[PDB]
């Protein structure tokens, strides 16, 4: 009945850093609770756990990768494979975590949705790591991550838009994922820069904080970068 | 705060921190 | 015959920030090498990744028990039980990390140690792992690591005093150390702060890099600090 | 480079960014 020590066990992880068992302390939380509608605390914990844990992984794999380029630059193929092996064990527990979340994601947490901006986030969080998949992969499993991201997205975007203010956290914040969508993925700078200062503009005429006026300075920084070269 | 907050900031942290002359990543940021 | 590709397989495990597996590609290195004249930069590869391993736990443990502190000073027992356990896992990674560096320091690396600086460096390391021990333990294990500690270090001293310069950097390293080892330990400021003047005042005597500079920087701190309270 | 090359650093680096109001834990400079 006491499902809150692991609302505990986890502030602990988090404070000491260490991250993965945050995760198993937030994995107990949405199962003992069965199909409970989950509240703030335990959901930004979530948000959190997964997404530090992803981010250890992700900047692991962009230092690799990076190192690999190098590599290939000179044709060390006694070098790359070593390297490429190595990255194929990152790949290997990133597709773990995310095939972790979202049918986690997908069974106790989308369906038991109540609120507009609970809707908004659970799915924007869908399409993230959907987008994380797309990352690395390569074969049909990476189109139908493309795929799944577009739709879950836009799924979010529709709520976003419509019930909720344009100055928002989470509605620039889907639409600055949103974004990055687009432009790494999709490869197409256009409809994303299109998207970018669209969010960004009826964000300005609501003006008139602390968690929305950090975004806003991201989508701009974005525009600048995808107007460089 | 961008190298607490973003993976552009913390990649972008960590490669200057080290000494390591490979080509700057592209990359954008995201939450 | 080729055990360099681990030395180039551990500088991607540094660069990707994946401690634990560094270990394991430096571990490699002192057995399939056999018994081996250890060279500069697999030692120091040796050194810093048990360093990182070991400070990712530490930094928890430290974190971990100052907040069993403030707990106590509240008298939650349902709270501080859950810490302690979890501090109970911390404390067991620690042991066998050091469990694992010993006696591999001991087997194949404190034997084989043929110049001047090579056994300092050696004896150091053994006399900071016991040190490590230290921090946690409490029965006859803590006292082991006391005296383990204090023979260790005085045998790496009087090679480090007479073999090397006083601006050596692994001489004023250990005399670093040995000077923490005192005051946090042995809870004996006295015989502390008189190390640590002594090694800082033969140094400067000395002076007329880099390495040397920073370490001198932090004998001069802790003696502000530890004459402050 | 205290908070990058000693464990006191990096623990009050990472204590203070937290916004821990625990009190603040005894430790020395080692290497
Ligand atoms: O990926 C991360 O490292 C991360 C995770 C959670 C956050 N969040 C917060 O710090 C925070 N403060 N308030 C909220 C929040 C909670 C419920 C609804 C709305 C805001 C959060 C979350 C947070 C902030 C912004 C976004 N976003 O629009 O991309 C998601 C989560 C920020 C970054
Ligand atoms: O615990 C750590 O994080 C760590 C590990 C290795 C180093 N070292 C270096 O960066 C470095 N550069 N040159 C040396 C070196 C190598 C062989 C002989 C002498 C110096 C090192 C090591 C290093 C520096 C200082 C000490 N020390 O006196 O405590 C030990 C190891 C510093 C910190």
């Amino acid at each position: 009945s006491t499902r809150e020590e692991n609302v505990y066990m986890a502030k602990l992880a988090e404070q000491a850093e260490r991250y993965e068992e945050m995760v198993e302390f937030m994995e107990k939380v949405a199962k003992t609770v069965d199909v409970e509608e989950l509240t703030v605390e335990e959901r930004n914990l979530l948000s959190v756990a997964y997404k530090n844990v992803i981010g250890a992984r992700r900047a692991s794999w962009r230092i690799i990768s990076s190192i690999e380029q190098k590599e290939e630059s000179r044709g060390n193929e006694d070098h790359v494979s070593s390297i490429k092996e190595y990255r194929g064990k990152i790949e290997a527990e990133l597709s773990k975590i995310c095939d972790g979340i979202l049918n986690l994601l997908e069974s106790h947490l989308i369906p038991v949705a109540s609120t507009a901006e609970s809707k908004v986030f659970y799915l924007k969080m869908k399409g993230d790591y959907h987008r994380y998949l797309a990352e690395f992969k390569t074969g049909a499993e990476r189109k139908e991550a493309a795929e799944n991201t577009l739709l879950a997205y836009k799924s979010a975007q529709d709520i976003a838009l419509a019930e909720l203010a344009p100055t928002h956290p989470i509605r620039l914040g889907l639409a600055l994922n949103f974004s990055v969508f687009y432009y790494e993925i999709l490869n197409s700078s256009d409809r994303a820069c299109n998207l970018a200062k669209q969010a960004f503009d009826d964000a300005i005429a609501e003006l008139d904080y602390k968690d929305s006026t950090l975004i806003m300075q991201l989508l701009r920084d974005n525009l600048t970068l995808w107007t460089s070269d | 705060r961008r190298e607490l907050h973003t993976l552009k900031g913390h990649v972008e942290a960590v490669v200057k921190l080290k000494g390591l002359d490979i080509e700057t990543i592209q990359q954008s940021y995201d939450i």
